[PDB]
């Protein structure tokens, strides 16, 4: 959006639990799902090259 | 009653045929608990028919 | 004392000391809010005068509870200065982008004093709270609008969206209640802000509760006042059928008008104390 | 008296009811009775003139 979307506030994802909003709010711009893993700077690397 | 509200989200927000309702269905049967809560959103009906697949789904699944 | 009416029965008369006597218990004070306790005066069932003077004595009633239950001051004002004075704190020891724009922001955030009046308190929070939502759009280098003659809104800043619905829920309940609290269990401190974020999430909060128990306050007395004011122009302007002895005691008591609190205090005084001289002329049932 | 009358707490006036300790306050000294009509600088130049 305008704004950045720096911290933890906006992005949170279950799977396998029932989550409707997260799917009637799939394909607006705001909060941005997160899969709850961060790839370290190898894998980073890696998916760069 | 609660009833009309079954009734009325598995014929017009699930498009469910009659066959299948949840006198045959566990999943229906324990989700129309989840689908009577929630107001709004009834506009969308896609994205109650993807949830409703997302979690017959992960009913049937052996992990 | 005795808040003591001219028609009704007795179940009535309890009723609504019972009222009066649990304003602060019931949400929504309000007497347009609550229908029963309005319509219990009795319209269309008794005569104009008569019901015309209940409601008169019923909103003088009103106005001495709403003076009656003091909203303090104190704790909210020495909050706000120990948490402006923290936050311009928070704000030299932060390293922002550009330090003179931040500069003279902190230095309005350092003027924030106020003084024992409460008119010029609710317009210098919201420099003090312009000054802190920049400061807190700046420390995150977020962007913020520059339109030409254009304001920041007051906004929280770096929350979650049903955060921002519950903290709003409680914001209008202190508008509707504005002598009643309730307690805010959610916590405003969170792990993945900075503590510069969490001083000025405070003082938004703080600053938009003094804002709104200010505003609801002074809507509330301007419209009680006057209220009461249009209901004894109805009386005096109805006492002038009558040209008796007891109608005219009723019309000179009803001649002191009610632009101050101590006022209608007096009026109501005066009204109570001398009721049955009064009593006879007004027609019952 | 000794003491600034300002403290509008000590003020009052009733006219035409049975006021008797403003009948009281008859040659008192304390409690000063000023009608609720306070003039404004228009006719209070007028009286001064």
């Amino acid at each position: 959006d305008r704004q950045p979307l720096n911290p933890a506030n906006i992005e949170a994802r279950h799977h396998g639990v029932s989550d409707v909003p997260r799917l009637g709010a799939m394909d607006a711009d705001e909060p941005l799902f997160v899969d709850d893993y961060r790839a370290t700077d190898d894998e980073w690397t890696l998916q760069k090259v | 009653k609660r009833d009309e509200k079954h009734r009325h989200v598995v014929n017009v927000v699930l498009e469910l045929p009659t066959e299948i309702s949840e006198a045959t269905h566990p999943v229906l049967a324990t989700m129309l608990s989840k689908y009577t809560r929630m107001s709004s959103l009834f506009n969308d009906k896609c994205a109650f028919k993807l949830d409703l697949l997302r979690m017959v789904a992960v009913s049937r699944t052996r992990r | 004392m005795s808040l003591q009416f001219i028609g009704l029965q007795r179940r009535d008369v309890v009723a609504l000391v019972n009222f009066l006597r649990h304003l602060t218990q019931k949400p929504d004070v309000d007497l347009e809010a609550h229908p029963k306790i309005l319509k219990k005066c009795g319209e269309k069932r008794l005569h104009r005068r008569t019901v015309l003077f209940n409601e008169l004595m019923l909103w003088l009633g009103y106005y001495r509870e709403l003076r009656f239950h003091n909203p303090d001051l104190s704790s909210v004002l020495e909050e706000f200065e120990v948490r402006c004075v923290a936050v311009a704190r928070r704000g030299y020891t932060y390293p922002f982008g550009d330090r003179g724009k931040a500069r003279d922001h902190l230095a309005v955030l350092d003027r924030t004093e106020f003084d024992t009046d409460v008119r010029h308190d609710a317009e210098i929070v919201e420099r003090a709270l312009v000054s802190a939502v920049i400061l807190a759009k700046m420390s995150v280098r977020e962007t913020l609008v520059t339109a030409i003659g254009q304001t920041e809104p007051i906004a929280f800043v770096h929350l979650k969206d049903t955060e921002v619905q519950r903290i709003e829920e409680n914001l209008e309940g202190v508008r509707r209640n504005m002598f009643c609290v309730k307690p805010l269990d959610l916590n405003l401190d969170r792990h993945a802000n900075t503590a510069l974020v969490n001083a000025v999430n405070k003082l938004v909060y703080t600053g938009r509760l003094i804002m709104n128990v200010r505003r609801s306050w002074e809507e509330l007395e301007r419209k009680c006042l006057a209220r009461i004011q249009e209901r004894c122009k109805l009386l005096v302007k109805e006492l002038r059928m009558c040209l008796s002895f007891d109608s005219n005691y009723c019309r000179n008591i009803l001649k002191h008008a009610v632009e101050n609190g101590d006022s209608a205090d007096t009026l109501l005084e005066l009204l109570i104390e001398d009721f049955d001289i009064y009593v006879d002329s007004f027609p019952q049932s």
